[PDB]
RNA sequence: GUCCGACUUUAUGUCGCGCACUGGUUUUCAACCGGAUCUUUCCUUCUGGCUAACCUGUACUCCUUGUGGGUGCAGGCGAACC
């Protein structure tokens, strides 16, 4: 119930059960999950997004739990994994939004206060992210090279 | 109060109490076998979905989202899973 | 965010039993935890307690058999001599005659007597009587 | 065929075993095209309190899970033939001691090869038929640790009378010692 | 490190009292005398066969090293021929019962057979006054990387 | 407690919560005592003979006398399925 | 066992502090400190000493059949130390 970016106190979430292994009704092996997987994954469509396609047009409830590893190492693993994971690059387009709202028009100064917070997530995510040696630590980040990558 | 067996409590205890303040974190989603009225395909379906579902046979919407759990299409049956 | 397991641990231990909650629930759950709890008991100053998995850190539910009347950790694990020992009795032990701060050492974590019958000193965790 | 299927042939019980499995092999028509991957590894016999005996089969851990996909019509068919004995599918395991602070780091060692995962994956293969649904353990005045185990009702009715032997294997098997409960 | 033949400046470059014989029918380059400093340190390779004079190296060099050993992190090296080793550690204050996380920056005199980047874990030892900064000198690089050991990913 | 000697030198063991496992104060006038009295198998008194259970005040103070007093009356085999170990 | 206070110029059976000074510790006792160890249980291990030593094994024997007891010399325990 961190949140730093508010005063907010919910610990609405999600809680995994315990059983890591498969549930016994389920019919689907591991390998079909895993071509379903890398099938979704060749169509463009984020980690995320296939995970929730998997808990809702079948009976994937984990990743893990069905084909022994999760989204993003399976991703890797044949070497498919994006530059950039997911949510550092959802937050660089909402940023791209706010930016291109900025400019249009200029009185929005608590829009300049989200500005200056995102940029913040952004700063830690980069910080984490050049740390722990997902991108190269020559990496940063002002408005273009967002404004390259993301469009 | 004074005493009690939160180790073994009464299972509609924890029934009433929801997430995360369980003994152990026990979600209360499930599946749900889910007949189309247009073909024959039998489909799981999972409690609180998000996507509007179409059957991957033929495209005919089965499930509507919501803030909870997402409205069936009103067309298909279901029994539990 | 929880920082000191511990110290979390037996301060709802203390309220509790200051209430006369005849048992605690102990989110954290970790080996220092666990630990200092079978020198809890073996002490005498404490029931059963059991321990609950959870594939994440477990939980502890603790029977208070109210011959406790503290718990109580030292959050700065401060650095400690062998004759010092003593003092930190005189600090926190409401008497010489018994009570028994806990600390963890090479050995393990242990009672001060234990410690000192062992000649080896360590770091300090808490105390209890 | 007994030579190809345990790698190392003293102590002839385990050679007996193998021709019980060999018997197994004889009916073919569904109890084969799955059976022929099949081998033994040193199997090892448990003693249990009241004359009763568990045996105590193990796997190089290679297609266990074959063995798991077709294990349960096997168990009985071993319990029938093997009289008064109890098998248990064991997972063999070559666990590794912790790296110690005098010792050279050798190859650290990954966690697979912990006491922790040998005894919890060992307790989860127990019983087989039906997972285990909760751990829990007590640490008793005297000084004594004591791990509960809550298992699934449902699925129950496949042993319903073993625990007694799953006691004494994993005790024997250990020290840490066992005790069930099903919930309602 | 010299930068790519070492007889660049003004002067000559040669270990002092070895002649190189040009009486000898043997065409052998040059006589490279080399030394083991000792203490469990190993030479590395690239001293023995390497063209470089570096009068101050432990190694090929004339210093004599003695007294002090230490473990240090470089922290600059855009120095030349040298390098400045920083060294982080705590100090009990007496009157609070803490310790103090302070550093001492230290220079000291690299080979070139040693290739060094910011931020290496580095072992050092204890030398003659070789200038006003530089009383220590290198021995060897253990983390050569730190992390960056593997960079690429393609499985 | 005990002298070198090997004398009860203190004077007035203190008696012990029935409830709370607690001291019972001398000064704090809100200890309670309840005096149950043993009833043969005919149905009749038995003066003289009886249990007792000293329940310190604060309970009477908390709140919560009541369930403490129906946990030990189910837990002596004196009262029937009143009180639950699990509520 | 040594023996000490009640018993006074001197001493003992007897009553006593049920050992005032010293052991076996299987008297069951309790510990608590290690040490060896069986753990799927490393306590870094070789390259050589030196072999400390006895699975050694050579004559088998000083000898009551009897392991009560050892000089001995290629495999071979090193951890007793270099
Ligand atoms: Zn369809």
């Amino acid at each position: 119930m961190g949140r730093m970016h508010s005063k907010g106190k919910g610990m609405s979430s999600s809680a995994i059960p315990y059983s890591r292994n498969a549930p016994a009704w389920f019919k689907g092996s591991s390998d079909g999950v895993v071509e379903q997987i890398i099938k979704y994954a060749r169509k463009g469509l984020t980690p995320s997004q296939i995970g929730v396609l998997l808990r809702d047009a079948h009976g994937v409830t984990q990743a893990k739990v069905i084909t022994g590893n999760k989204i993003l190492r399976i991703l890797k693993s044949n070497g498919l994994a994006p530059e950039i994971p997911e949510d550092l690059y959802f937050l660089i387009k909402k940023a791209v939004s706010v930016r291109k709202h900025l400019e249009r028009n200029r009185k929005d100064k608590d829009a300049k206060f989200r500005l200056i917070l995102i940029e913040s997530r952004i700063h830690r995510l980069a910080r984490y992210y050049r740390t722990v040696s997902v991108l190269p630590p020559n990496w940063k980040y002002e408005s273009a090279t967002a404004s390259a990558l993301v469009n | 109060v004074l005493v009690q067996d939160l180790l073994h409590p009464t299972a509609a205890s924890e029934a009433r109490k929801h997430k995360l303040k369980t003994l152990v974190q026990s979600p209360r989603s499930h599946f749900l076998d889910v007949k189309c009225p247009g073909c024959l395909n039998i489909t799981t379906v999972f409690s609180h979905a998000q996507t509007a579902v179409t059957c991957e046979s033929c495209s005919t919407v089965l499930c509507t989202p919501t803030g909870g759990k997402a409205k069936l299409s009103e067309g298909t049956s279901f029994r539990r899973k | 965010t929880r920082t000191s397991v511990l110290a979390d641990a037996l301060n709802a231990i203390n309220n509790a039993e200051k209430t006369g909650k005849r048992q605690v629930l102990i989110r954290p759950s970790s080996k220092v935890i666990i630990k200092f709890l079978q020198v809890m008991q073996k002490h005498g100053y404490i029931g059963e307690f059991e321990y609950i998995d959870d594939h994440r850190s477990g939980k502890i539910v603790v029977q208070l058999n109210g011959r406790l009347n503290k718990c109580g950790v030292i959050s700065p694990r401060f650095n400690v001599k062998i004759a010092d020992v003593e003092k930190w009795t005189a600090n926190l032990l409401p008497a010489r005659q018994f009570g028994y701060v806990i600390l963890t050492t090479s050995a393990g974590i242990m009672d001060h007597e234990e410690a000192h019958r062992k000649h080896v000193s360590g770091k300090i965790l808490g105390f209890v009587y | 065929p007994q030579a190809k299927i345990l790698s190392q042939a003293p102590t002839e019980l385990e050679l007996q075993v193998a021709q019980a499995f060999i018997d197994l092999e004889n009916n073919s028509p569904e109890l084969k095209a799955d059976l022929r991957a099949l081998q033994f590894k040193s199997i090892r016999e448990i003693e249990v309190a009241g004359g009763k005996k568990a045996l105590a089969v193990f796997v190089p851990v290679p297609s266990l899970a074959a063995y798991h996909k077709v294990q349960i019509k096997l168990t009985r068919e071993l319990e029938k033939k093997f009289q008064d004995r109890h098998v248990i599918f064991l997972a063999e395991r070559r666990i590794l001691p912790k790296p110690s602070r005098k010792s050279r780091q050798t190859q650290k060692r990954p966690r697979s090869r912990t006491l922790t995962a040998v005894h919890d994956k060992i307790l989860e293969d127990l019983v087989f038929p039906t997972e285990i649904v909760g751990k829990r353990v007590r640490y008793l005045v005297g000084g004594n640790k004591i791990q509960k185990i809550l298992l699934n009702s449902k699925d129950v009715q496949h042993i319903d009378n073993k625990l007694e032997s799953f006691q004494a294997v994993y005790n024997k098997l250990t020290g840490k010692q066992i005790v069930f409960e099903i919930p309602s | 490190s010299t930068e790519l033949t070492v007889q660049s400046e003004r002067a000559f470059q040669k270990q002092p009292h070895i002649f190189t014989n040009p009486k000898a029918k043997a065409n052998r380059k040059t006589k490279r005398w080399y030394k083991n400093v000792g203490l469990g340190f190993k030479t590395p390779k690239t001293a023995i066969e390497g063209s470089y004079i570096d009068k101050k190296c432990p190694f090929t060099g004339l210093v004599s090293i003695r007294g002090k050993i230490l473990t240090g992190t470089v922290v600059s090296t855009r120095m030349h021929r040298t390098i400045v080793i920083r060294r982080d550690y705590l100090h009990y204050v007496p009157k609070y019962n803490r310790y103090e996380k302070r550093h001492k920056n230290v220079p000291a005199h690299v080979s070139p057979a040693f290739r060094v980047q910011v931020g290496d874990i580095v072992t050092v030892g204890q030398c003659r006054p070789i200038s006003k900064t530089v009383r220590f000198n290198v021995l060897k690089v253990a983390s050569a990387t730190g992390k960056a050991n593997k960079q690429f990913a393609k499985f | 407690m005990e002298n070198d000697k090997g004398q009860l030198v203190e004077l007035y063991v203190p008696r012990k919560c029935s409830a709370t496992n607690r001291i019972i104060k001398a000064k704090d006038h809100s200890s309670v005592q309840i005096n149950i009295a043993q009833v043969d198998e005919e149905g009749r008194a038995i003066p003289g003979e009886y249990v007792t259970y000293a329940l310190s005040g604060y309970i009477r103070a908390r709140g919560e006398a009541d369930d403490s007093l129906n946990r030990l009356a189910q837990q002596d085999g004196l009262l029937k399925n009143v009180w639950s170990y699990s509520r």
